[PDB]
C-alpha cells in the first residue's frame, strides 16, 4: 500500500545573503539554524504525515544576492525557481529558499501546489522568522509542494475541522501560538495526492546525511552496516539482525520491504504495485532491503484510455480537473457543451482573453477552452472564485444539459477553469495555451529502441528517467534480447 | 532576724551564694546586695514584704530572664544597680512599680537588647548608666535613640558594637537615616483552582470586581469581594472558546466587556442594569482581526478608544473609536507584521510641556515601535523604533515623580528599564531574565515595584530605590507560569493577582510591617 510506506523528502535549502548576515556573518550558525528548522519540521512530518524530511545539501551565498528579490512571495518563488533551473545542478526532491527579508503578504511563504519532483515546480520560498515559526512556514510550503491544501468545501462547510481550539493547524493562519498538528483532512488530501500517482521521487531513502553519523537515528550512514528507527522500535524489524548498528554474519539486510527475517527477498518479487495507469510496478532487486526507486511511465503515455496523458506519474484529464477544482461530486460535461459554447464567444465560454476581449475558438480547439462541468457548487475547493459562476443550458433533441464553469484564482497568471497544459484535445493531440497541437510539437524525449517507430521495441515501458522497463521474456536497455525460454 | 546566708550589719545586708531571695529582712535594713548568688531567675513579683529598701544592687550573678513587675513592693527604693552580670533579655515592665527610682545602672552586664519603653513609668530618674554593653543596633536601639534624645536625665555615652557595619559608633549620634524599620512583603492570600492568563479590575458602585481569562476551557471569569468572611468569590462567568484577553470598560455608568479569541474572537458585551446578565452587542469581522494576542484600553480627549494586537501577519493592528451605540473601526497600524503586545503611555515630548499620548507595540522578530498622536488628523503620525534591542515581547510603563520610564520584556536576554528624555529612551538598568513573558511595574502607596516572571525559575520581584534611582532585588515569588501581574485595591486592602498558564493562579496579599514596634 502506498500510504503505509514511510517516504523521504530529499531537501536542499538555499540561504540568501540577508539570512547569512542575520546570524553572525557566519556559515556555521546559518547551517545549524537551518538544520534546526528542518529538524522541527521533520519532527512534525514524522508523526503526522508518515514522511521523513532529510536535507541532502545546503548552499548559502556570502558573496551577493544572485537575483532581484521582491516583497511579493510569488515573484520571489518564480525567480528562485529560475535560479535553480538555470544554475543549481544539485540532485534533490525539493529546493527551498530561506530569506532574511520580510515579505509583505498575508502568507509567510509561497510554494507551488503539487510541484514535488518537478524541476520548475519543485520547491518554495520561506521568509525569516524564529526557529519554530520558520519551521511552521517550511511545513506549510512543503505541504503545498506535497499536495496538501488549506481550504475546501468540506472545511468551509465545517465538515473538515481543526480540532485544536487553542492553537491553529499548519495550513491555517499562524498566530503567536504555533500549530503542532495537521487536520485529518490534510492527511487524506496527501493520500489522495499519492493515489493519483504524484510524488514518485519521494520513495528513495538517502544513505548519506551531510552531518556526522549517529547510531539508532533511523538512517544507515558511513561506519554502520545497518540501522533501524530507534533501539526501542528496532524490536519490530531489524532486531534479529542489527546489533550496535552492525550486522552479524547470517543477516544480509536489517529491515525493509525487501527484507524478511534478515534475508534478501528474491529478485523479481513485487514490493509496490502500480497505483494508476501512469505508474510502473517495481520489483525487489535482491541487492538492497529498500524497494527500488519509484518509477512511472514517461510523459506522453496514454492514461484513462485516450482521455489523458501522463505527467509526473499523474493522469491529467478534463473530468479529473472538474473533480479536482469543484469537488468529487462533479462530473465533466458532455462534449456538446464545449462545442456549442466555443462558437458563441460569450462570457459563458471562450478560448481566452488577450486584452479585455474574447477570442473566437478554432474548430479543433473546442476542448482546450473554458472548462465546463455539470453540477457545480457555490464555492471552489481551492482558491477563490473570480467574478461569478457560469451556467448555460443546452438542449439537444429534448435533452437538457446544464454546462457550468468558473474562473478560480491561485496566482495572478494561473487561472483554473482553463484546460490545463498537456491535456489531450484528441488522438495524438494536446492542449497548450488553449490551443490544440500535435504531440510532436512538445519535443518529448524517448528511450532506446531497436525496432524503429516503437518505444523500447514494443517490449517495454519507457520511464521518466528514459530507461526501459522490459516486459516478461525481454532483457537489455532496448529490451531487444530475448529470454532462454519463451 | 537576718538570714544565715547573708552578712548583715544594722542598716546593711550583704548576701553571697544565696539560692533564693529571702522575703524577711530586719525592719532597719536599708540597702541590700546580692553577689554571685545561685539564683536561676529573679522571683516573679519579688521583693515584697520588704518595703524599707532604698538601695538594691546585683553583681556577678547569672540571670536568663528578669520577670515583669519583679521590683513591685518597693515604694522607697531609690538607687538600683544591676551590673557586672550575664543577662540575655529582660521584660519591659520589670522596672514598673517604682516611681521613686533615681539612679539606675544596667551597665556592664553585656545586654545586647532592651525592650521598647523599658524606662516608662519612672519620672524621677536622674542618672542612668548603660555603659560597657555590646549593643546590636536596630529598631530597638532606634527607640533607645529616641529616649536618649528626649530624656532630661544625664546618660553617659554608649556605643554600637553591632552590626559590624556600625562599630564603636555613638548611640547618641544616630539619626533616622540608615534605618528602615518599615518593610513590605507579599504573602499569598488565596489559591485558585484554575489556570489564568490575563487579569484586570474595574469599579462599580463602590464594589470592586476582577476579570480573569482562562484560555483552555474558554472561561472569562468575573469575581467580586464577598465582604462577609470571604477573601474572594466568583459571581459570574462568560463562556467563549479560546478566550485570550478580557478587558472591561466602563463608559458613563455602563459596563462593557471585550473578549478576544482565536475563532470568532472579536466580540463586545454589555451588562443589563437588571439581573446582572452580560449580553453580546457587537461582533467585529473575523477576516480583519485574526489571533489577537493583546488588548489595551485608553481614552484620549473626551473620546474612548480601543486597541487590539494582531499576532498573525494577515491581520493588522486596529484602533476603534466609540460612538454612542458601539465600537467601530478608527485606524490600522503595522501592516504585515506579527504584533505580540501593545501599550499606551502618555509622555512629555519636547519642546512641548504638555503630555502627548503615544502607543508602543512590539513585534516578534522586530524592534518595538512608538507612535506620536496627531490631534489635527486624529491619527498617529510619527513612527519610530527604539534602537539597540530586539525580540521584545512586551513593553509596560510607569511614572516616578515627573519622569516616565518603561519596562521592556525579553524572553531570554536582558530585560531593561529605560528613561524617557526629550527625544528618545535612555538606558537605565539591564536586568537578565530567563523565560520571562511579562515585565510588570506596579505602584502601591508610593511604592513602585517591578515583577519579572519566569516559567523556569523563581519569579524575581524588584523594588524601587529613590536614592539609587534603580530597581533593586526585593522578593522571590514561585509561579508555575506567569503571564501577568495585576494590582487590586479593596478598601484599605491591597492584593496582587498572578496568573499561571501551566498551573493554578495565585493571589498574594500586600502587608506592610514595622519592626520598630
Ligand atoms: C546488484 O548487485 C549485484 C551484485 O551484488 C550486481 O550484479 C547487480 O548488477 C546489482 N544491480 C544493479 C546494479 O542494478
Ligand atoms: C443546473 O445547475 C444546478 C446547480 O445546482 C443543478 O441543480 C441543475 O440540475 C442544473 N440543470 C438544470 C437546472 O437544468
Ligand atoms: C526541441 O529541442 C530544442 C533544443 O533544445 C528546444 O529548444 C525546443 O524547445 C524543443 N521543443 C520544440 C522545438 O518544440
Ligand atoms: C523631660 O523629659 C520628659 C519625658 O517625657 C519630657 O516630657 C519633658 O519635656 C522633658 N523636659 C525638658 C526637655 O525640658
Ligand atoms: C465559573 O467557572 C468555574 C470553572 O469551572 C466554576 O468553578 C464556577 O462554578 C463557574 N461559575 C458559575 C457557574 O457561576
Ligand atoms: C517625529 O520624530 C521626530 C524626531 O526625528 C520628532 O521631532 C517629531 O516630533 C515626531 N513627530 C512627527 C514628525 O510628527
Ligand atoms: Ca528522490
Ligand atoms: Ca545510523
Ligand atoms: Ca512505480
Ligand atoms: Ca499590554
Amino acid at each position: 500500500n502506498v500510504e503505509e510506506e514511510t517516504k523521504y523528502i530529499e531537501l536542499m535549502i538555499v540561504n540568501d545573503h540577508l539570512m547569512f548576515k542575520k546570524h553572525r556573518l557566519s556559515v556555521v550558525h546559518t547551517n545549524t539554524y537551518a538544520k534546526s528548522v528542518v529538524n522541527m519540521a521533520d519532527l512534525i512530518y514524522k508523526d503526522q504525515l508518515k514522511t521523513r524530511i532529510v536535507l541532502v545539501a545546503m548552499e548559502t551565498w556570502a558573496t551577493d544576492n544572485k537575483f532581484a528579490i521582491s516583497e511579493n512571495p510569488l515573484i520571489t518563488l518564480r525567480e528562485f525557481m529560475k535560479y535553480r533551473r538555470d544554475f543549481i545542478k544539485e540532485k534533490s526532491d525539493a529546493v527551498h529558499l530561506f530569506s532574511g527579508s520580510q515579505f509583505e503578504s498575508s502568507r509567510s511563504g509561497a510554494a507551488y501546489i503539487g510541484g514535488i519532483c518537478s524541476l520548475l515546480k519543485g520547491g518554495g520560498v520561506n521568509e525569516f522568522g524564529k526557529t519554530d515559526l520558520m519551521a511552521v512556514t517550511l511545513a506549510q510550503s512543503l505541504a503545498h509542494n506535497i499536495g496538501i491544501i488549506s481550504d475546501k468545501r468540506k472545511l468551509a462547510s465545517g465538515e473538515c475541522k481543526c480540532e485544536d481550539t487553542w492553537s491553529g493547524c499548519i495550513m491555517g493562519d499562524t498566530g503567536y501560538y504555533l500549530p503542532k498538528k495537521f487536520t485529518q483532512c490534510n492527511i487524506e488530501e496527501y493520500h489522495d495526492f499519492l493515489n493519483s500517482g504524484g510524488g514518485a521521487c519521494l520513495f528513495n531513502k538517502p544513505s548519506k546525511l551531510l552531518d556526522p553519523p549517529e547510531c539508532g537515528n533511523g538512517f544507515i550512514e558511513t561506519g554502520e552496516e545497518c540501522d533501524c528507527g530507534t533501539p526501542a522500535e528496532c524490536v519490530l524489524e531489524g532486531a534479529e539482525c542489527c546489533k550496535k548498528c552492525t550486522l552479524t554474519q547470517d543477516s544480509q539486510c536489517s529491515d525493509g520491504l525487501c527484507c524478511k527475517k534478515c534475508k534478501f527477498q528474491p529478485m523479481g518479487t513485487v514490493c509496490r504495485e502500480a497505483v494508476n495507469d501512469c505508474d510502473i510496478r517495481e520489483t525487489c532487486s535482491g541487492n538492497s532491503s529498500q524497494c527500488a526507486p519509484n518509477i512511472h511511465k514517461m510523459d506522453g503515455y496514454s492514461c484513462d484510455g485516450v482521455q489523458g496523458i501522463c505527467f509526473g506519474g499523474r493522469c491529467k484529464t478534463r473530468d479529473r480537473q472538474c473533480k479536482y477544482i469543484w469537488g468529487q461530486k462533479v462530473t465533466a460535461s458532455d462534449k456538446y457543451c464545449y462545442e456549442k459554447l466555443n462558437i458563441e464567444g460569450t462570457e459563458k465560454g471562450n478560448c481566452g482573453k488577450d486584452k479585455d476581449t474574447w477570442i473566437q475558438c478554432n474548430k479543433r480547439d473546442v476542448l482546450c477552452g473554458y472548462l465546463l462541468c455539470t453540477n457545480i457548487g457555490n464555492i471552489p475547493r481551492l482558491g477563490e472564485l473570480d467574478g461569478e459562476i457560469t451556467s448555460t443550458l443546452v438542449v439537444q433533441q429534448g435533452r437538457t444539459l446544464n454546462c457550468s464553469g468558473g474562473h478560480v484564482k491561485l496566482e495572478e497568471d494561473v487561472d483554473l477553469g482553463y484546460v490545463e497544459d498537456g491535456t489531450p484535445c484528441g488522438p495524438q493531440m494536446m492542449c497548450l495555451e488553449h490551443r490544440c497541437l500535435p504531440v510532436a510539437s512538445f519535443n518529448f524525449s524517448t528511450c532506446l529502441s531497436s525496432k524503429e517507430g516503437t518505444i523500447c521495441s514494443g517490449n517495454g515501458v519507457c520511464s521518466n528517467e528514459l530507461k526501459c522497463v522490459c516486459n516478461r521474456h525481454w532483457i537489455g536497455s532496448d529490451c531487444n534480447t530475448y529470454f532462454p525460454h519463451n | 532576724k537576718c538570714p544565715a546566708v547573708c552578712t548583715c550589719t544594722k542598716d546593711n545586708a550583704l548576701c553571697e551564694n544565696a539560692r533564693s531571695i529571702p522575703r524577711t529582712v530586719p525592719p532597719d535594713v536599708i540597702s541590700l546586695s546580692f553577689v554571685r548568688s545561685g539564683f536561676t531567675e529573679i522571683s516573679e513579683g519579688s521583693f515584697l514584704f520588704t518595703p524599707s529598701l532604698q538601695l538594691l544592687l546585683f553583681t556577678s550573678n547569672s540571670f536568663d530572664v528578669i520577670s515583669d513587675d519583679a521590683f513591685i513592693g518597693l515604694p522607697h527604693l531609690e538607687y538600683l544597680f544591676i551590673e557586672n552580670n550575664n543577662i540575655k533579655s529582660i521584660s519591659r515592665h520589670t522596672f514598673r512599680g517604682l516611681k521613686s527610682l533615681i539612679h539606675l545602672s544596667l551597665a556592664n552586664n553585656n545586654l545586647q537588647t532592651l525592650p521598647k519603653d523599658i524606662f516608662k513609668g519612672l519620672d524621677s530618674l536622674t542618672n542612668v548608666d548603660l555603659r560597657g554593653n555590646s549593643f546590636n543596633c536596630d529598631c530597638k536601639l532606634k527607640w533607645l535613640v529616641e529616649w536618649l534624645g528626649h530624656t532630661n536625665a544625664t546618660v553617659e555615652d554608649i556605643y554600637c558594637e553591632g552590626p559590624p557595619e556600625y562599630k564603636k559608633r555613638k548611640i547618641n549620634s544616630l539619626s533616622s537615616k540608615d534605618f528602615d524599620c518599615i518593610i513590605t512583603e507579599f504573602a499569598k492570600s488565596q489559591d485558585l483552582p484554575y489556570q489564568s492568563l490575563s487579569i484586570d479590575t474595574f469599579s462599580y458602585l463602590n464594589d470592586e470586581y476582577v476579570v480573569i481569562a482562562q484560555p483552555f476551557t474558554g472561561k472569562c471569569i468575573f469575581l467580586e469581594w464577598d465582604h462577609v468572611e470571604k477573601t474572594f468569590r466568583n459571581y459570574d462567568n462568560i463562556t467563549g472558546t479560546s478566550t485570550v484577553v478580557c478587558k472591561p470598560i466602563v463608559i458613563e455608568t455602563q459596563l462593557y466587556v471585550i473578549v478576544a479569541q482565536l475563532f470568532g474572537g472579536s466580540h463586545i458585551y454589555k451588562r443589563d442594569s437588571f439581573a446582572n446578565k452580560f449580553i453580546k452587542i457587537q461582533d467585529i469581522e473575523i477576516l480583519k482581526i485574526r489571533k489577537p494576542n493583546d488588548i489595551e484600553t485608553f481614552k484620549i480627549e473626551n473620546n474612548w478608544y480601543f486597541v487590539v494586537a494582531d499576532s498573525s501577519k494577515a491581520g493588522f493592528t486596529t484602533i476603534y473609536k466609540w460612538n454612542g451605540n458601539g465600537f467601530y473601526s478608527h485606524q490600522s497600524l503595522h501592516a504585515w507584521y506579527r504584533d505580540t503586545d501593545v501599550e499606551y503611555l502618555e509622555i512629555v515630548r519636547t519642546p512641548q510641556t504638555l503630555r502627548t499620548p503615544h502607543l508602543i507595540l512590539s513585534s516578534s522578530s522586530q524592534r518595538p515601535v512608538i507612535y506620536q498622536w496627531n490631534k489635527a488628523t486624529q491619527l498617529f503620525t510619527n513612527q519610530t523604533d527604539i534602537p539597540n534591542m530586539e525580540d521584545v515581547y512586551a513593553v509596560k510603563h510607569f511614572s516616578v515623580k515627573g519622569d516616565v520610564y518603561i519596562c521592556l520584556t525579553r524572553f531570554i536576554g536582558d530585560s531593561k528599564v529605560m528613561k524617557w528624555g526629550g527625544s528618545s529612551f535612555q538606558d537605565i538598568q539591564r536586568m537578565p531574565s530567563r523565560g520571562s513573558m511579562v515585565f510588570q511595574p506596579l505602584q502601591i502607596n508610593n511604592y513602585q515595584y517591578a515583577i519579572l516572571g519566569s516559567d523556569y525559575s523563581f519569579t524575581q520581584v524588584y523594588n524601587w530605590d529613590a536614592e539609587k534611582a534603580k530597581f533593586v532585588k526585593f522578593q522571590e515569588l514561585n509561579v508555575q507560569a506567569p503571564r501577568s501581574f495585576t494590582h487590586v485595591s479593596i478598601n484599605k486592602r491591597n492584593f496582587l493577582f498572578a496568573s499561571s498558564f501551566k498551573g493554578n493562579t495565585q493571589i498574594y496579599k500586600h502587608v506592610i510591617v514595622d519592626l520598630s514596634a
